[PDB]
């Protein structure tokens, strides 16, 4: 299958520079377009820029005035975007997007780009502990968006529901929740991993019967 | 021989409930190759369907192009779009076809005598643009909607050396036969 | 050069047949290509749409696109409109550019009810050390997305350090939750704490005690 896989968002504070990455494998990377397209709550979809399956010409949307630099690297099928005097209002989740002819085709995952002079603030992990029993995890105060959590390595993948994060004083906190059979949380462990990008922070806590 | 037989294959016009239909096959579409057969003229496909049926091959290859209209910015260098299909091979026994037709504009080659096309007065030679509002560009697009007018009156729209009239008919059943027509030939 | 206007929401039912219009200001409709992607919450978007009509493998042929040259617009029609049908809807087009709409968040109805289940959550031990606490209520399982929540101590009500995320859908239901901060003393001053959620007349609750082990 097609896969783009972006990298190297997080924050950044407002003036300096970001270059974005897009691993693409699946198909062959220099017979193709790759393309960048940002998204707001408030504009939406938004092209940024595009370059031509050679990489010989590229084209920018009308919000980037010589900011942004894209360019790609056929021989390891990955494209780039240098974005040089970021601005608060560049803040958004950014997509690469492979092309095919007439429109994109493929899209990858997006990575947030928060452009602001609040540093990042790793998140604070604590266990939640009260047949088939509810387990959690409460991820306390972190900054930026997002964070990323899993039960057992992944190895736990029904019944788990991320809430989303509420936001109070530039903080925010969620909670994920996995629901298992007590038969499964006697025998074995159960585990919540967290990881937060922006801080490169990854956070494992073991959920153990409660205490006094 | 027809004309369309050395001409390449570029899809005019598919027919629904056909296997060309259900299997995502549109107009526009260039097929370039089925099992395996190269796949270069109207002629190749029609050969190469009719010993795939015969050889009794159920399912096979169809490899299809998918291109046109001006290239979006960026995307001008992309290769050509090509499809990878797996076609369910007609019965030339039992007269199935795949359901697709070529490339030619509904210009009338012939009139029958007292048929209702005569009736208001229409000549070979003629160029049919539209049919009921409709835009067609291949004789099998009015085939369409002559039985499925269910005997109301069909307008149709004809360009004549120059000039566009606007001719309307109405005929329906048919006691040899048992369908509707209305009686014109193609070219 | 041009852009495209969509309409920012639409509310249809659950089985009928929705139209999304995608109309382009200046220009005409056929001298590009007109594309929709489809983007559920919190996901990439995905092609539905491509080259005015041609639709991709996997997508269901419930979907289909259609070109009004007239009008100028293109229509993405969804048949037999399902729940998972519920989500945004961008067309796409290009010149010497290349244009999003604005995006149609489709709305879908008629879908059955359901009542919130939930599930309360004690402060940690490890943050009670930290003379901090913060009571979780996991509201999940319940349609429609409008939710009242409110907590007590005691049964008295309490509104301060009341945290609550707005309700979100996660496959065929909706998600929410709530959060109460308190001090370390405050979660053992009090002999009961209780997290109320009132949905559509219902009113569901669920309680937390600090005094477990003697």
């Amino acid at each position: 299958e097609v896969q783009l896989v972006e990298s190297g968002g997080g924050l950044v504070q407002p003036g300096r520079s970001l270059k974005l990455s897009c691993a693409a494998s699946g198909f062959t990377f220099s017979n193709y377009g790759m393309a960048w397209v940002r998204q707001t709550p408030t504009k939406g979809l938004e092209w940024i820029a595009s370059i031509s399956a050679g990489g010989d010409k590229t084209y920018y949307g009308d919000s980037v005035k010589g900011r942004f630099s894209i360019s790609r690297d056929n021989a390891k099928t990955t494209h780039y975007l240098q974005m040089d005097s970021l601005r608060s209002e560049d803040t958004a989740t950014y997509y690469c997007a492979k092309t095919s002819r007439v429109y994109f085709d493929y899209w990858g995952q997006g990575v947030m780009v928060t452009v602001s002079s609040a540093e990042t603030t790793a998140p604070s992990v604590y266990p939640l502990a009260p047949s088939m029993v509810t387990l959690g995890c409460l991820v306390k105060g972190y900054f930026p968006e997002p964070v990323t959590v899993t039960w057992n390595s992944g190895a736990l993948s029904s019944g788990v529901h991320t809430f989303p994060a509420v936001l109070q004083s530039g903080l925010y906190t969620l909670t994920s929740s996995v629901t298992v059979p007590s038969s499964t949380w006697s025998s074995q462990a159960v585990t919540c991993n967290v990881a937060h990008p922006a801080s490169s922070t990854k956070v494992d806590k073991k959920i153990v019967p409660r205490e006094c | 021989v027809p004309k369309y037989l050395k001409e390449p294959v570029v899809v005019g016009y598919v027919q629904r409930d056909s296997i060309a239909q259900k299997i995502g096959i549109k107009p526009g579409d260039k097929i370039i190759k089925i099992n395996g057969y190269e796949v270069r003229t109207w002629e190749d496909l029609r050969d190469a369907l009719i010993r795939l049926s015969l050889d009794g091959v159920k399912e096979t290859t169809l490899f299809l192009e998918r291109e046109g209209g001006v290239a979006m910015p960026g995307a001008e260098d992309d290769v050509v779009e090509v499809l990878h299909l797996t076609i369910k091979v007609p019965n030339v026994q039992k007269g199935e076809e795949l359901g697709i037709a070529p490339l030619v504009k509904p210009v009338v080659g012939g009139v029958k005598k007292g048929s209702p096309a005569d009736q208001v007065g229409i000549k070979p030679g003629d160029l049919i643009l539209e049919v009921n509002g409709k835009k067609i560009n291949t004789w099998y697009e009015l085939v369409e909607e002559v039985r499925k007018s269910q005997g109301k009156a069909i307008k149709l729209k004809i360009l004549r050396n120059g000039k566009m009239i606007e001719k309307e008919l109405i005929p329906a059943k048919d006691p040899k036969t048992g369908t509707y027509f209305i009686g014109l030939f193609p070219k | 050069q041009f852009v495209l206007t969509q309409p920012n929401s639409v509310s249809t039912n659950l089985g009928s047949t929705v139209k999304l219009s995608c109309k382009r200001s200046t220009g005409n409709i056929g001298s590009n290509y007109v594309n929709w992607y489809q983007q559920h919450e919190g996901r990439s978007p995905t092609t539905m749409i491509y080259r005015d009509d041609k639709r991709p493998d996997g997508v269901p042929d419930r979907f289909s696109g259609s070109i009004d040259r007239s009008s100028n617009s293109a229509l993405l029609t969804i048949n037999n409109v399902q729940t998972e049908d519920e989500a945004d809807y961008f067309c796409h087009s290009y010149s010497s550019g290349i244009v999003f709409g604005g995006g149609t968040k489709l709305t879908v109805l008629g879908q059955p009810k359901s009542t919130p289940t939930l599930t309360v959550f004690p402060p940690s031990t490890e943050e009670l050390q930290g003379n901090k606490a913060t009571l979780v209520c996991l509201i999940s399982d319940f349609y429609p997305s409008d939710v009242e929540v409110a907590w007590k101590a005691n049964g008295a009500p309490i509104s301060q350090g009341v945290d609550t995320a707005n309700p979100t859908k996660q496959g065929n239901k909706y998600i929410a939750s709530s959060f109460l901060r308190l001090t370390a003393e405050q979660w053992r001053s009090r002999n009961s704490f209780t997290c109320q959620v009132t949905h559509e007349g219902n009113t569901v609750e669920k309680s937390l005690s600090p005094a477990e082990c003697v």
